[PDB]
RNA sequence: GGGCCUGACUGCGAGGCCUGCAAGCCGAGCAGGGGCGAAAGCCGGGCCUAGUGAACCGGUGGUCCCGUGUGGAAGGGCCAU
RNA sequence: UGGUGUUGGCUCUUGGUCGCGCCUGCGUAGGAUAGGUGGGAGCCUGUGAACCCCCGCCUCCGGGUGGGGGGGAGGCGCCGGUGAAAUACCACCCUGGCGCGGCUGGGGGCCUAACCCUCGGAUGGGGGGACAGCGCUUGGCGGGCAGUUUGACUGGGGCGGU
RNA sequence: CGUAGGGUUAGGCGGGACCUAAGGUGAAGCCGAAAGGCGUAGCCGAAGGGCAGCCGGUUAAUAUUCCGGCCCUUCCCGCAG
RNA sequence: GUAGGGAAACCGAGUCCGAACAGGGCGCAGCGGCCGCAAAGUCCGCGGCCGUGGACCCGAAACCGGGCGAGCUAGCCCUGGCCAGGGUGAAGCUGGGGUGAGACCCAGUGGAGGCCCGAACCGGUGGGGGAUGCAAACCCCUCGGAUGAGCUGGGGCUAGGAGUGAAAAGCUAACCGAGCCCGGAGAUAGCUGGUUCUCCCCGAAAUGACUUUAGGGUCAGCCUCAGGCG
RNA sequence: UGGUUCGUGGAGCCAUGGGGGAAUCUGGGCGGACCACCGCCUAAGGCUAAGUACUCCGGGUGACCGAUAGCGCACCAGUAC
RNA sequence: AGCCGGUAGCGGGCGUGGAUCCCUGGAUGUCCGAAUGGGGGAACCCGGCCGGCGGGAACGCCGGUCACCGCGCGCGCGGGGGGAACCUGGGGAACUGAAACAUCUCAGUACCCAGAGGAGAGGAAAGAGAAAUCGACUCCCUGAGUAGCGGCGAGCGA
């Protein structure tokens, strides 16, 4: 008998997956644990669907993405402090990086996301990693500057 | 012993047919009837639990037709059951038939 | 008692015996292919009268007759047992 | 009472079976232990040769194969010996056997959730448990019951005889 | 016996408007080709339980039933505590 | 009906067996004067006999289906009732005795029991009577039980291959080795019985063969009718 | 297993109690085991007048009865008993 | 043009202003019965709710209403029971015949049950079966006692 899990299963399959199941197995475990269901067409249907579904909704992200590392990767984030020499009085923080892109370039970003361990303590060209998505690491070049 | 609730499938009557000597296929002079008696063949009737709208629903059925009842249950979930008494919803899921 | 042999034939069969039926019995003669005999001829088991069992069902060998739209096949008929 | 449905999970042990890894084969003869039939005139080596010793493993008592260490630039071939067939190297496939696996057949253990019992309580607890019950089918035992049969002749009938 | 006419009077006797027994029936539920068979509750079911009337008089014919005397039961309403 | 023969293919006044042009089986072939006449055959009527039906009528014991019965009787269940009077005198208990204590013995008290005698009541032993009865089981005399496995009222349950049975195949509504009613049904009866006006002609058989046959049948023999022969 | 003429037969067809178990016309069932060929037909949903059966009922008609007949009943009979 | 049933009599009435009588429709229609408020030993008994009557609260009577199951959203609709044969479906004998008897016959008959209806069933090819064919079903004649089936018996029979 045809079942497809509803969850990962110890040595049987991963959610989502169509196996082959004695029928005893299946109507008086399996099912009444809601741990799966038969493959029916009717609901062979379903999953066709939500496997659709997810996909759309993944690369419909790894698009928002990587149009997203095209309005950065071509633009250098512009950021005057208040400094002497090379070593700046207060700081530049990824909470300042995204406050600073959305003032000047336009684009508006998450801080959080930003991959900045601790805030920036001296002038210079700093090149910093975004991650909007897994697999999708965008360049932010920065140039901090005085005055 | 009885009818199944989903196929219909109701005990037949059958004869028993005693034989006794040796087929002409097998180079016999071939088969006597020593007895013919009736009986009855009944359907493999088994009984199926199923939980349909938080209820206990049992059918009684022939063992062909144990995977009818599961598909009964599926064409179900389009009903407005909930509430509903155990010979109420044995009665709404026949229907579907 | 001995020699050669397989007629302990195949296809038939005039005419009879017996007889409720069904059976049983005797059988010259013609044809085919033979045996013995120089030939006449004899040989279709045994000097004779008992040693047997109808039909049905089935087996085996043959025949190549039927073969369920057609060609086959299954299965049967027929001759022998 | 066998098979099969209702009838499921895990495990161990055996048996069949494919799918791999494999190792494996000893007549006269021929160096040596020659399984077949091709492809074959070359293959191997810092992906360290000739050979020195300790472990497994089969062992036709001669070895074979598998590991470890030095040594670390050598070894077998085609030819020729040679036998029905002959050598390195690559395959397609056998004898037997081994370890993973599929798939199974038989046994053993365990599980629970079908099914059965049970619990003032119950979408639950407890117990039995894929047995038992029940369907289809197999063969058997079966005057408990059923339908019947159980001859004729005959100095009556039986007995005897026929 | 035929024809006709009369005659059986109850809150208290008996049974019902009370209870349950065996059994019967039977929501729930279970089973069986059909018919139907079962089935805790409930219901029915008495000569068992429960419940208030004794004595006398009267008619041709009834009387614990009518009458007379002395007693009593439940239900409804009210008043009082 | 007009063609038969062959298991058949198939051939056809033939065909089958067969090598046969052999032999054989089974088949094939009107009267008168073109006219009439008769005829194959076939249709209808009538009659005899045959087959299938219940098949000439009446008769079983039985078998099967579906119902009706436990107001009789049998057992059980629920609930009530009954059992005069008399007798015997268990255990226990009290007291006396006994002993180390006891067992135990005696007396009194007590009132046990499928105990005794005997009515009601329940039976039915032996005899007599009855015998078209008073009675389809009674009567008289006698006799068994009579606190028990007792008897009995009311209310219930179990039935036909079934019940029930202290068991007799007993009883289940006056006949139970399988109840009764209706139905299958006009079961079947190779047996018994019965079979109805008249006259005229003829006129048997009781044997043989075979027969789960023997008092029943088939064939033959013997009777009779119609046609033909002579 | 039943149905059919078909009783296991060479046994198909239709139906179906058990087990197994498809496909959507390039699908499927059938023409008497089976195979090929050649054909026929479209299963697993339902309905459908009429022509057919019967006679409680009404009428018509008898080479049907005539009170032991004809219905069990001509009548107060499914009665008395 | 008579009439008040068979049915006369007593004792009273009616009808040409059309009686009796016949036909159609309506009204009334105790109780029991499927019987259905509940009970029950049919034709009796006992209730709930609304309304009415009596002096009426107890008590009683009168009218209405109250069973169960199915289907459809408490309410609607329907069911239930009967009918001589006929009909379909679910079950289904035996005597008997086979001159014994078991397969076979009787017979899918008798009979039980469910259901229908004035009929019922069947019916518009996954047919037939050899015709290059036909064209739903039913029913009659014939095909035919054929083909076949059959302890290849008795018989059965498209
Ligand atoms: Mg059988
Ligand atoms: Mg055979
Ligand atoms: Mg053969
Ligand atoms: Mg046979
Ligand atoms: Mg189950
Ligand atoms: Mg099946
Ligand atoms: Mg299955
Ligand atoms: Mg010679
Ligand atoms: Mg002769
Ligand atoms: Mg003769
Ligand atoms: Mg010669
Ligand atoms: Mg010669
Ligand atoms: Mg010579
Ligand atoms: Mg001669
Ligand atoms: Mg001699
Ligand atoms: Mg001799
Ligand atoms: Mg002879
Ligand atoms: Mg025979
Ligand atoms: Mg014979
Ligand atoms: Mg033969
Ligand atoms: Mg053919
Ligand atoms: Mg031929
Ligand atoms: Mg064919
Ligand atoms: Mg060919
Ligand atoms: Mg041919
Ligand atoms: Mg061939
Ligand atoms: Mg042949
Ligand atoms: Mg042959
Ligand atoms: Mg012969
Ligand atoms: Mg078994
Ligand atoms: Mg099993
Ligand atoms: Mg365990
Ligand atoms: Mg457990
Ligand atoms: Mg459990
Ligand atoms: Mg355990
Ligand atoms: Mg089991
Ligand atoms: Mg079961
Ligand atoms: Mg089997
Ligand atoms: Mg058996
Ligand atoms: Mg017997
Ligand atoms: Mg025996
Ligand atoms: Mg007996
Ligand atoms: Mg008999
Ligand atoms: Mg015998
Ligand atoms: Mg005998
Ligand atoms: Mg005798
Ligand atoms: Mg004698
Ligand atoms: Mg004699
Ligand atoms: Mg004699
Ligand atoms: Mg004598
Ligand atoms: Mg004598
Ligand atoms: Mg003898
Ligand atoms: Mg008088
Ligand atoms: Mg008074
Ligand atoms: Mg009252
Ligand atoms: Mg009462
Ligand atoms: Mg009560
Ligand atoms: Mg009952
Ligand atoms: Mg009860
Ligand atoms: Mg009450
Ligand atoms: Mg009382
Ligand atoms: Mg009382
Ligand atoms: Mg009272
Ligand atoms: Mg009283
Ligand atoms: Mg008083
Ligand atoms: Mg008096
Ligand atoms: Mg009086
Ligand atoms: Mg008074
Ligand atoms: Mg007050
Ligand atoms: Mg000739
Ligand atoms: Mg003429
Ligand atoms: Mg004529
Ligand atoms: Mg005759
Ligand atoms: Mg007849
Ligand atoms: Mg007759
Ligand atoms: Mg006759
Ligand atoms: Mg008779
Ligand atoms: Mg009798
Ligand atoms: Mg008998
Ligand atoms: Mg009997
Ligand atoms: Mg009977
Ligand atoms: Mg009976
Ligand atoms: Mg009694
Ligand atoms: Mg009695
Ligand atoms: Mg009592
Ligand atoms: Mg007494
Ligand atoms: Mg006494
Ligand atoms: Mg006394
Ligand atoms: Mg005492
Ligand atoms: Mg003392
Ligand atoms: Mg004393
Ligand atoms: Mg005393
Ligand atoms: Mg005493
Ligand atoms: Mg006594
Ligand atoms: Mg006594
Ligand atoms: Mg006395
Ligand atoms: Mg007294
Ligand atoms: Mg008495
Ligand atoms: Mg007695
Ligand atoms: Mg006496
Ligand atoms: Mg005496
Ligand atoms: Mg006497
Ligand atoms: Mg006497
Ligand atoms: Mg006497
Ligand atoms: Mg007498
Ligand atoms: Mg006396
Ligand atoms: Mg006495
Ligand atoms: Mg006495
Ligand atoms: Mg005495
Ligand atoms: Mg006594
Ligand atoms: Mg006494
Ligand atoms: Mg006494
Ligand atoms: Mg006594
Ligand atoms: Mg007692
Ligand atoms: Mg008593
Ligand atoms: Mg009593
Ligand atoms: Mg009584
Ligand atoms: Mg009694
Ligand atoms: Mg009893
Ligand atoms: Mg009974
Ligand atoms: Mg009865
Ligand atoms: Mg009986
Ligand atoms: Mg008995
Ligand atoms: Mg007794
Ligand atoms: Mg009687
Ligand atoms: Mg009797
Ligand atoms: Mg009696
Ligand atoms: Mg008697
Ligand atoms: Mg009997
Ligand atoms: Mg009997
Ligand atoms: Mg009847
Ligand atoms: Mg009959
Ligand atoms: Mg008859
Ligand atoms: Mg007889
Ligand atoms: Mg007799
Ligand atoms: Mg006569
Ligand atoms: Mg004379
Ligand atoms: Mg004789
Ligand atoms: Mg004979
Ligand atoms: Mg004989
Ligand atoms: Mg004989
Ligand atoms: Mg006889
Ligand atoms: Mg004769
Ligand atoms: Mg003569
Ligand atoms: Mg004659
Ligand atoms: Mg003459
Ligand atoms: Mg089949
Ligand atoms: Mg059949
Ligand atoms: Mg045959
Ligand atoms: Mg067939
Ligand atoms: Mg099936
Ligand atoms: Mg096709
Ligand atoms: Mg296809
Ligand atoms: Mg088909
Ligand atoms: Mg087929
Ligand atoms: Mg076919
Ligand atoms: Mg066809
Ligand atoms: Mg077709
Ligand atoms: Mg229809
Ligand atoms: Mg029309
Ligand atoms: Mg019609
Ligand atoms: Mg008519
Ligand atoms: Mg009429
Ligand atoms: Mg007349
Ligand atoms: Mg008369
Ligand atoms: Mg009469
Ligand atoms: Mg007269
Ligand atoms: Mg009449
Ligand atoms: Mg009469
Ligand atoms: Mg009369
Ligand atoms: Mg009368
Ligand atoms: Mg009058
Ligand atoms: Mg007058
Ligand atoms: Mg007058
Ligand atoms: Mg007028
Ligand atoms: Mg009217
Ligand atoms: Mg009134
Ligand atoms: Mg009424
Ligand atoms: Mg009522
Ligand atoms: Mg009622
Ligand atoms: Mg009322
Ligand atoms: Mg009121
Ligand atoms: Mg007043
Ligand atoms: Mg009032
Ligand atoms: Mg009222
Ligand atoms: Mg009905
Ligand atoms: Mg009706
Ligand atoms: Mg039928
Ligand atoms: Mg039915
Ligand atoms: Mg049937
Ligand atoms: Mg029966
Ligand atoms: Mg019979
Ligand atoms: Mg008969
Ligand atoms: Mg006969
Ligand atoms: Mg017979
Ligand atoms: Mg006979
Ligand atoms: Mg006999
Ligand atoms: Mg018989
Ligand atoms: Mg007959
Ligand atoms: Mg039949
Ligand atoms: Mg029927
Ligand atoms: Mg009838
Ligand atoms: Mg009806
Ligand atoms: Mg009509
Ligand atoms: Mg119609
Ligand atoms: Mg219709
Ligand atoms: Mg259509
Ligand atoms: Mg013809
Ligand atoms: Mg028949």
């Amino acid at each position: 008998m045809k079942v497809i899990l509803l969850e990962p299963l110890e040595n049987l399959g991963d959610v989502g997956q169509v196996v082959d199941v004695k029928p005893g197995y299946a109507r008086n475990y399996l099912l009444p644990r809601g741990l799966a269901v038969l493959a029916t067409e009717s609901n062979l249907k379903a999953l066709e669907a939500r496997i659709r579904a997810q996909a759309k909704r993944l690369a419909e992200r790894k698009a928002e993405a990587e149009r997203l590392k095209e309005i950065l990767e071509n633009l250098t984030l512009t950021i005057p402090v208040r400094a002497g020499e090379t070593k700046i009085y207060g700081s530049v923080t990824a909470k300042d990086i995204a406050e600073a892109l959305s003032r000047q370039h336009g684009v508006t970003i998450d801080p959080k996301r930003l991959a900045l361990e601790k805030p920036i303590k001296e002038l210079g060209e700093y090149v910093l990693t975004y991650k909007p998505h897994p697999e999708v690491p965008i360049q932010l070049k920065v140039s901090v500057v005085a005055q | 012993s009885k009818v199944c609730e989903i196929s219909g499938k109701r005990p037949i009557v059958a004869n028993s047919i005693q034989r006794r000597g040796k087929a002409k296929r097998e180079g016999g002079v071939g088969k006597k009837t020593t007895g013919i008696s009736k009986r009855r063949q009944y359907p493999n009737l088994q009984k199926v639990r199923v939980r349909v709208a938080g209820q206990e629903i049992t059918f009684r059925v022939a063992a062909s037709h144990i995977p009818k009842v599961y598909e009964l249950v599926e064409r179900a979930k389009g009903l407005k059951l909930e509430g509903l008494s155990p010979k109420e919803i044995k009665k709404e899921l026949l229907k579907l038939l």
